[PDB]
């Protein structure tokens, strides 16, 4: 190129480029917080666990091998002077499922904090099991983490739904409770995050493991639900060899 | 300091100014060697402060003044690249000049030359201005001795005598004082080495310290051809006076 | 250790931080809004089957063709954004006639193939060092049938990567998770051209929104005796006919 | 691709001012001060040279160039921008008419066309608006004596009388008190000497003044004789000595 | 000051300071290269490379890290590789051309002045980066040998002894105990004895390291550029670990 | 987070002079599965892993004939492997028919070593993101080249790259006198090259439909096996 | 008695000088609390330590963790400072954020002074607050006794504020307050004007220009600078220059 | 968002946002709506009020008569409309000039469909902000052809299409009264139709609607007051509804 263009300077990057929930930027008062109401018929105390993960992390969880079945919903409101999504809730064997989809584009980080807030203080009841499945964009490599240990570098750091569901748990208004984390390397927005081969290999190892299924059959349900045009693969096939 | 667009490229700021011509002028000064320009009755001298701070280094091959063509001599303050880039520039302006016209490129004309490409430089955006400042010293048939000097900002003018450098401001002060005490605006010696000795001695009184043979670099221009003088010329001009 | 922007998913020549193409992912993202297109390539010939999703109820129904015809033994099917596909068609036609004047043969799939994917390239740099011509990289995928001497009947799924493979069974589109996995669980050597049909009726009608019928369903086989042609309507809706007495029983 | 074209540098701020050209004029009402006043039998044009550290040769810097035999021009601003400026309206004056009609051209055409390369600067996305103010002082034949004032712009205005630069307002109210219909060459340079005394800081005598008058015809400077339908030129330059000698009188 | 924000995105931008940042981001990456030392004799220039000993798949017959220009030009640069080894092409295709035009080997001062113009060449616009390697380069020509080093920013200048790389402080300081020791001159094979021993001395950091010498002399090679055999080659590390 | 200030393109350093997206382009190699080659005095053999999207795709021509005497495999980004690959063929017919004469090894890496450092140093151009093992035998005998998209080339008896290929240059380095001096007997060598290729599986093992094996020698063309060609060699 | 509330601003030099504040003297500096972070993109990290050797500021050995908005005591001098790592959610949660986290905090421990650290993108001046370009750093004060119900005083620096800034909200809504404490005395702000890189140094001058102006009343002089251990992570791999062999060397 | 500032970007979840952004330009413009009849296509388009000291005499025609046979309307911006209907004239001359035989509607539609997505190829270039209803019929039968034509270079065939402001409720009612099955028959009955439609939206229809009637053999008939009429009589038989 003889040139690149003058006027192509990047804006600063201290400011994310998160959704708008009012188009009021000179409101100067107070902004209405979305209002988050969990199913009262759940019953909790019927489940001795409970996994908190994202919608990419769904190949994790097979559907006729583990038997999903729907219970209740997470109903997330919002009025500003109109937001409404639905959550709903899985339940595998005993153990029950909350899988957020996240989308920077059309959903605030707001909504996934009260949705955290609120599933934690119901959750922290009764102290089932508790799973966290979740990816970071600042972790060179796979990381496990329990309420006694971090194995984090100082670098290193977890944000987003997930970050906020450690957050309640350990500096929250509930604390004291026992909690296993499993956090994996992915680039890419929140909610359209990309994983590589060997940590979607390593990362089904280790729910398997966690999840006491026979390696075999787990692993081989896994990676067809991996290959089936699954997002979070993306273009491997496509783009290397 | 710069804001805006106007930081790496030449454009107004609000104040109609161009910051990278000031900081190009900046650039120049940054060498810290002091060049001296006078002219005599039929001889022109150029004298340039010469620094080796690193004993590793050959004396020999450190050199800011160059021989354009046979009557035209150049010094240039600033670094070595732009100043290297500049001297085949005028090398070859000099060349085309006299094949094209039929006589000698004088000294004038190829400093407005080069000052129209320093303006091509300053007002193009995807060009940058030269750190550098170039000095044409040479006989000219029509106009006896002349000396000009020639700016990043594209400024050419001509000097009865002309100092440079980071201390350019006492030896300026010190020729208009010579200047004044004579009132005939040149130097009334009548051969070039009575010419150097002065300039020896004038930059010696302005810059409070003494030379080496290797401290110094001279050279004298002429009606006939413009020489650079050795170290054997100047230790003999430094033992006369 | 602070939460900051990063921008290495917004240039097309620049690398993620583990070396990754955003755009050619946001490209197949792009590819995913489009409507389900399926493939089955078989002894007896391959059968293409895709849905003409009507935004509006006067819509043409001819209006909608994600079907074409490159060459008499080569024919496509689409997903993604209709105006580069436009051009890929074009160009791969161009390509097909042009070889069969200097070569007065029929020109391999395969071939065609790697042509529609060096162009596709085309927003890089190219394969014989040819200059960028694309700003941005397609947004379409492409599912090419034919028949020639040298590979039978071949199926192939071109992505703008510039990449190619070669599928017994392809469906991309709006429902291609689960069109996949039903191909990959419902799929063996020894299907019929009917029963290859079937189950791209069967497949489309479990993928859909809306009730199954010819108008929003477009069924084409190519097979070595006709070469390369489209149902109508009419045997279309036979097909369903059939479809849905078997499926009753 | 992103190679083959610019974004332009000049472009309209939300008020619907262009930014570029507004900081062109700033930097020109930063400049020197140079004044012109038309009289009956001639136009004036004046202008203070200022210098560097005293060892420079301020007659080897000319801040007043003829363009035409006729037509002279002087400028507040950025010397290279003038230097090439004056060069291209040259080689303008030439090319499109001395080697059309066989005559040099009028001082409004050549006023033009100077505008015109101005605003064809400020409309490209590759260089920067210049930075000069332009009063262009002639004479034809058709339309007797004329000045003009050209802006960064590329817009061009006659004037009776005026001046650029630093102190403009002052010495624009100092000539319209000043200026009358009546008025006569040897006036004007008094009034014009004048107004530059109320603006020099330094010396003000004839080493840092520049004057050119637009008068009547100097055989003397043709170069040749022999010819009497040809005439001399009609743009001349005041020296030092005949400068000193006013400002000594009255 | 060795951080200028909003003055380092682009190569041809001056600082308000009137530095390139671009330029001395590029000596910094040179600074963190493999050390690179060169010598003046007499009537030659010798060059000495400490390489890392690398895996032992790699064939050691084929794997010179000095680069070879021409007959009489030796090359050796402490930086990026890709960079270094495009630089080196670009100087035999100059002294291809200076050979092939007017019929003898290309002089040193000259060879020198077009790689220092091409490489400033490369700070003059934004479209481009400055190389970012440091080249010592040398030979032996009708006036006798010249030793030169050039800079990121196309600055070149001669050197009785240049050094580069991470050790290259102290290496200096031994180059010019080495001025301190012989300034009257100094002959070919103390030339490689010392370049041996000030390799050897500049090398501790730690991982085992190679020697790798060369030398072009007019009394020693017939004025040629010739890599050291493994006697002299031998003789001269048994030197430099005596030494220490 | 200071290296997100500086990682736009390829014309940017670092403060402490780095350049990152060369380096993506290097990391962007351990994305694509691994080849190994070897060569010990007369015969060089690639072995190739293929994979596939899925079980009903075909699997990737990981290793591709560049001419009579010379070929490469392929780990990294598909485009830039096919761009490099034509290239080499188009320079391998340009030598063969212009000058008369049969590309060598060495040439040829200069060539890509020439055409890979042009763009990590101009704007408007993205870095090759593939390395590439190539194999020939020219009139100095045999040899082997692994070609970093950098702009790099290596010359070594034996190497293999991509994802988990430590295990496999492990073993080749610590087995190297063992291969080193096979001559004459091809089968050995593609054994050798075979077993050292299988250290680098996880949870996975050859079988006839992702094996490839690309031979080359003193009289004996290129050639490539696939599938049941290679079932002998399991 | 003082407060030191950073800005998510450009450079994040604010935020980097906190960072320069705490592990420059660990000694007098401890972990007091974390604050409530339903308002931002709160993370989760690990404890951060001092370069030179010294001890963490998290004192209680029963936290391995860490959270996005947390203040830290200084005891000795009685000075609370606040650390934020993720940036506030959006830009109109700024009341919220001053109405019901840090209000509380306000007259929870009777606070004397509040100081606030800005910096200030030049580019984007669209009012044109800035008058004099020739300083980079500026400050302000405020007092409640001396003012009764733009409404700050500026020293002579190189800059009234515009109301699309932040400190404009944060300053009426500190004032307007129904629920303001009443030990409040003194409102300081300063500002610098820096651009977007490698702002380390930029942060260390800022920091201390701040104490050379004494605009904290007990903060002492700073004689040792030592960095946390997570900036050596900030390029990433301490040893990624080493690995890649075939590009440096 | 930060992928809304060039054409060459691709979103996250797959959109380009700039043709989203030149699409809500097209529907800030006047209405404009095609019909196809059996036999006949219609084109109706919405003037804006005209001012007292405004020529009559002399004003655009919303409807373009880009071949004798092809009509064009549009809806966005007027300029850019006048510079594609241009180049579409030249493109149909320099086709007959060649190849002896006129254009036909979708020839030409595609054509203008390639001009508008060439100018989004480039990022130095701002692509048109018009979409384009170009109606007629093939030279050589009586079969009718509508077609709509979007900024991004996508064209598709349609029945009965309208866009621009407030399409919606024109859209709506052509979905409620038109039927695929019985196509008007009669020119009157598809030109009640398409006035009947544009009356959902315009506020006086005496002085806001402009009818023009394509008919096969090259016809094409603008009509005058008789939209006036049309208008009444409507207005007539829904008061007698009433």
């Amino acid at each position: 190129m003889l040139f690149k263009q003058w006027n192509d300077l990047p804006e600063p990057k201290h400011l994310l480029d998160l959704p708008e929930i009012s188009k009021n930027l000179q409101s100067l008062e107070v902004c209405p917080v979305p209002k988050v109401e969990f199913p009262q018929d759940l019953d909790v105390p019927q489940y001795s666990t409970a996994v908190i993960t994202t919608k990419i992390m769904n190949p994790l969880f097979p559907k006729n091998l583990l038997q999903l079945t729907s219970i209740g919903e997470i109903k997330t409101t919002l009025t500003v002077k109109v937001y409404g999504f639905s959550f709903p809730i899985y339940s595998f064997g005993k153990t029950l499922l909350f899988s957020m989809e996240e989308n920077f584009i059309s959903i605030s980080p707001i909504f996934g904090n009260m949705i955290s807030r609120s599933i934690i203080s119901q959750l922290a009841q009764f102290s089932p099991d508790i799973i966290v499945i979740g990816t970071s964009d600042k972790i060179a490599s796979m990381k496990v983490m329990t309420e006694n240990e971090c194995t984090l570098q100082p670098p290193e750091f977890i944000t987003g739904f997930i970050g906020s569901v450690l957050t309640q748990l350990i500096v929250g208004p509930s604390k004291g409770l026992k909690f296993k984390c499993l956090v994996a390397p992915s680039e890419g927005p929140n909610g359209f995050e990309k994983l590589s081969l060997s940590d979607m290999g390593s990362l089904v190892d280790l729910c398997g493991q966690w999840l006491g299924f026979e390696p075999s059959r787990y692993s081989e349900e896994c990676y067809r639900l991996w290959r089936c045009d699954s997002a979070a693969i993306g273009a491997q096939s496509g783009l290397y060899i | 300091s710069a804001a805006g667009y106007d930081r790496h490229i030449t454009i107004f700021s609000p104040e109609g100014r161009l910051y990278q011509v000031e900081y190009a002028f900046k650039a120049t000064n940054q060498t810290n060697i002091n060049s001296l320009a006078v002219r005599g009755k039929d001889c022109t001298v150029v004298i340039s402060q010469k620094k080796v701070p690193d004993k590793l280094l050959d004396p020999t091959t450190v050199s800011y003044i160059f021989c354009i063509s046979r009557t035209i001599g150049m010094v240039v303050n600033g670094p070595i690249p732009d100043a290297r880039n500049a001297a085949l520039r005028a090398k070859a302006e000099a060349a085309e000049f006299r094949y094209k016209y039929g006589y000698d490129m004088p000294c004038d004309v190829l400093a407005k030359r080069m000052a129209n490409l320093s303006q091509i430089y300053t007002q193009r955006a995807y060009m940058r201005p030269l750190g550098v400042i170039l000095t044409f010293v040479s006989v000219d048939e029509e106009l006896g001795p002349s000396i000009y000097k020639t700016d990043p900002a594209g400024y050419y003018v001509g000097y009865k005598a002309t100092a440079t450098g980071p201390k350019q401001q006492e030896i300026t002060t010190n020729l208009e004082n010579h200047f004044k005490k004579s009132k005939i605006d040149h130097i009334n010696e009548e051969s070039w080495e009575k010419v150097v000795e002065f300039a020896i001695t004038h930059m010696i009184d302005a810059l409070g310290t003494e030379f080496s043979k290797n401290d110094l670099e001279v050279g004298v221009a002429t009606k006939d051809k413009f020489f650079t003088l050795s170290a054997e010329n100047i230790e003999e001009r430094l033992v006369a006076i | 250790m602070f939460l900051t922007r990063s921008e290495y998913d917004r240039g097309v020549s620049t690398f993620s931080p583990e070396g990754r193409l955003f755009q050619v992912e946001y490209s197949l993202e792009a590819i995913k809004l489009g409507s389900t297109a399926i493939g089955i390539a078989t002894k007896e010939g391959v059968v293409l089957g895709v849905e003409k999703r009507a935004t509006s109820p006067l819509l043409e129904s001819d209006s909608i063709e994600k079907i074409v015809e490159i060459d008499r033994h080569i024919g496509c099917a689409m997903s993604g954004l209709t105006a580069d596909a436009r051009s890929m068609i074009e160009h791969a036609r161009t390509a097909a006639v042009t070889h069969n004047l200097y070569y007065d043969e029929d020109i391999n799939v395969e071939s065609l193939t790697q042509s529609v994917c060096d162009l596709a390239l085309r927003f890089g740099e190219g394969a014989s060092g040819e200059e960028r011509l694309m700003s941005r990289p397609f947004g379409v995928a492409l599912l090419i049938a034919g028949h020639d001497a040298d590979d039978g009947y071949q199926l192939f799924h071109a992505e703008p990567s510039g990449t190619f493979y070669r599928y017994n069974a392809k469906a991309i589109g709006s429902g291609s998770e689960g069109a996949q996995a039903e191909l990959l669980n419902e799929w063996h050597s020894s299907l019929t051209l009917k029963e290859a049909e079937l189950l791209v009726l069967k497949i489309l009608k479990q993928v859909m929104e809306e009730k199954l019928d010819e108008n929003n369903a477009q069924l084409s086989c190519i097979t070595k005796q006709d070469g390369f042609k489209i149902y109508d309507n009419e045997k279309t809706a036979e097909l369903i006919k059939e479809l849905k007495e078997k499926e009753a029983a | 691709m992103t190679d083959r074209y610019s974004f332009s540098l000049t472009t309209f701020s939300p008020s619907g001012k262009l930014g570029q050209i507004d900081y062109a004029l700033t930097a020109v009402k930063q400049g020197v001060t140079s004044l012109g006043i038309k009289a009956t039998n001639g136009v004036v044009i004046a202008t203070e040279k200022k210098s560097s550290s005293p060892l420079a040769m301020s007659e080897t810097l000319s801040k007043v160039s003829l363009l035409t035999p006729d037509i002279g021009a002087v400028y507040s601003g950025m010397g290279p921008d003038y230097r090439v400026l004056v060069d291209k309206s040259r080689k303008v004056a030439h090319t499109s008419y001395k080697r059309i009609y066989g005559e040099y051209p009028p001082t409004k055409l050549l006023v033009s066309e100077v505008a015109k390369i101005m605003q064809e600067a400020t409309q490209s996305g590759g260089v920067r608006p210049f930075g000069v103010s332009l009063l262009i002082a002639g004479h034809d034949e058709f339309n007797g004596f004329s000045l003009y004032q050209v802006d960064p712009s590329g817009s061009y205005f006659p004037w009776k009388a005026t001046a650029i630069g630093k102190g403009s307002v002052a010495a624009k109210t100092f000539l319209e008190k000043r200026w009358n219909d009546e008025l006569e060459l040897e006036d004007a340079i008094h009034i014009a000497l004048l107004t530059l005394k109320e603006s020099v800081e330094g010396e003000f005598n004839g080493d840092t003044i520049e004057l050119a008058i637009i008068g009547d015809e100097n055989p003397d400077l043709l170069g040749y004789t022999g010819i009497p339908t040809d005439k001399g030129p009609r743009f001349r330059k005041l020296t030092s000595q005949e400068i000193n000698d006013r400002l000594e009188a009255l | 000051t060795s951080i200028g924000t909003g003055y380092d995105l682009s190569n041809s931008v001056f600082s308000p300071d009137g530095r390139n940042f671009q330029v001395e981001y590029a000596v910094k990456a040179v600074e963190n290269g493999t050390t690179s030392i060169g010598i003046k004799c007499n009537d030659g220039v010798v060059f000495a490379v400490e390489k890392l000993i690398t895996s032992k798949l790699l064939v050691p017959q084929k794997n010179v890290k000095i680069q070879v220009v021409d007959r009489h030009i030796g090359c050796v640069y402490s930086g990026l590789i890709p960079d270094g080894r495009h630089l080196v092409n670009r100087g035999r295709e100059e002294a291809a051309s200076f050979k092939k035009l007017y019929k003898t080997p290309i002089p040193i001062p000259a060879f020198a002045d077009r790689l220092g113009q091409y490489v400033q060449a490369h700070t003059l616009y934004n479209s481009v980066r400055p190389f970012g390697v440091s080249t010592i380069f040398g030979g032996v020509d009708k006036n006798g040998a010249h030793l030169y080093m050039l800079e990121p920013s196309g600055s070149y200048w001669g050197y009785k002894g240049a050094a580069t790389g991470k050790g290259r402080q102290s290496a200096k300081a031994e180059l010019e105990k080495l001025v301190d020791h012989h300034p009257e001159g100094l002959s070919a094979r103390e030339a490689v004895k010392q370049a041996a021993k000030i390799i050897y001395l500049a090398h501790e950091d730690k991982k085992d390291f190679e020697l790798e010498i060369s030398w072009c002399s007019l009394s020693e090679t017939n004025g040629l550029h010739k890599f050291v055999k493994g006697d002299l080659l031998q003789e001269a590390i048994d030197f430099a670990q005596k030494e220490i | 987070m200071f290296r997100n200030n500086y990682d736009g393109d390829t014309v940017t350093f670092s403060p402490t002079g780095r350049l990152f997206q060369v380096e993506y382009a290097l990391e962007a190699i351990k994305q694509g599965s691994v080849t190994v080659g070897l060569r010990s005095n007369t015969h060089a053999v690639l072995v190739a892993l293929k994979r596939n999207a899925d079980e009903l795709s075909s699997y990737q021509k990981k290793i591709i004939k560049c001419d009579e005497h010379m070929g490469l495999s392929l780990a990294g980004l598909a485009p830039d492997a096919r761009v490099l690959s034509n290239y080499l063929r188009q320079q391998c017919n340009y030598s063969s028919l212009v000058f008369n004469r049969k590309l060598a090894v060495e040439r040829a890496g200069h060539l890509l070593c020439d055409k890979a450092q042009k763009n990590t140093q101009s704007y408007g151009g993205r870095p090759y993101g593939v390395g590439l093992l190539i194999i020939g035998y020219d009139k100095s005998g045999a040899h082997l080249l692994e070609f970093q998209p950098s702009g790099n080339v290596t010359e070594l008896y034996g190497t293999a790259i991509g994802a988990r290929s430590q295990g496999a240059k492990t073993y080749l380095e610590r087995t190297l006198d063992t291969f080193i001096k096979i001559d004459g007997n091809p089968d050995e060598l593609i054994k050798a090259g075979v077993e050292a290729i299988s250290q680098s599986l996880r949870d996975e093992s050859l079988t006839v439909d992702n094996l490839s094996i690309a031979i080359v020698g003193k009289d004996t063309p290129f050639t490539i096996y696939d599938g049941e060609a290679v079932a002998k060699y399991i | 008695s003082c407060l030191v509330l950073p800005l998510v601003s450009v450079g994040n030099i604010p935020q980097l000088s906190i960072d320069w504040l705490l592990n420059s003297q660990a000694n007098e500096w401890e972990y007091l609390e974390a604050l409530d972070s339903k308002y931002l993109v709160e993370f989760v990290g690990p404890l951060d330590r001092p370069e030179d050797g010294s001890d963490s500021l998290y004192k209680d050995a029963d936290m391995k963790y860490s959270s996005a908005l947390e203040v830290f005591y200084n005891k000795k001098r009685g000075l609370f400072a606040i650390q934020q790592r993720t940036p506030l959610v959006s830009v109109n949660y700024l009341n919220n954020f001053i109405v019901e986290i840090i209000l509380p905090f306000l007259s929870k421990y009777n606070i004397s002074e509040i100081c606030i650290w800005d910096s200030l993108y030049a580019m984007e001046d669209e009012n044109g607050v800035i008058v004099r370009p020739q300083e980079v750093y500026s400050l302000g004060e405020f007092y409640f006794d001396d003012e009764a119900e733009n409404w700050l005083h500026f020293t002579p620096t190189s800059f009234k504020i515009s109301v699309d800034q932040p400190i404009f909200k944060i300053l009426f809504q500190i004032l307007n307050a129904s629920q303001r404490p009443k030990a409040l005395r003194s409102i300081k702000y300063c500002s610098c004007l820096a651009n977007e890189g490698d702002n380390s140094l930029d942060s260390q001058q800022f920091l201390q220009w701040i104490i050379s102006q004494k605009v904290i009343k007990n903060a002492p002089p700073i004689v040792k600078f030592v960095r946390p251990i997570s900036w050596q992570g900030a390029y990433g791999m301490a040893d990624a220059r080493d690995k890649f062999v075939d590009l440096y060397n | 968002s930060g992928y809304d500032r060039a054409l060459s970007i691709f979103s996250p979840d797959g959109h380009i946002f700039q043709v989203e952004y030149a699409l809500e330009a097209v529907k800030r413009g006047t209405c404009a709506v095609g019909v196809k009849g059996k036999n006949c296509v219609v084109l109706g388009c919405e003037r804006r009020s005209t001012l007292k000291l405004q020529d009559t005499r002399i004003t655009p025609s919303k409807v373009s008569k880009i071949d004798s046979h092809v009509v064009l309307s549009f809806s966005g911006l007027n300029a850019d409309s006048r510079i594609l209907i241009e180049k579409a004239r030249v493109e149909a001359q320099s086709h007959r000039l060649t190849l002896e035989d006129p254009v036909t509607v979708e020839y030409l539609t595609r054509y203008v469909a390639g001009v508008q997505q060439r100018y989004t190829q480039s990022g130095g270039v701002r692509p048109f902000g018009v979409s384009t209803l170009i109606a007629g019929f093939d030279p050589r039968d009586d079969e009718p052809k509508l077609y709509q034509t979007e900024p991004s270079g996508i064209y598709s065939s349609w029945s009965a299409q309208t866009i621009g402001r407030n399409s919606k409720t024109v859209r709506e009612f052509l979905e409620k009264n038109y039927d695929r099955k019985e196509p008007p028959a009669t020119v009157e009955e598809c030109v009640k139709l398409t006035v009947r439609s544009l009356l959902e939206v315009v506020q006086t229809g005496a002085k806001n609607i402009e009818i023009t009637v394509v008919k096969p053999d090259s016809d094409i008939v603008a009509l005058s007051e008789e939209i006036n009429q049309y208008v009444t009589q409507i207005e007539q038989e829904k008061q007698e509804q009433q």
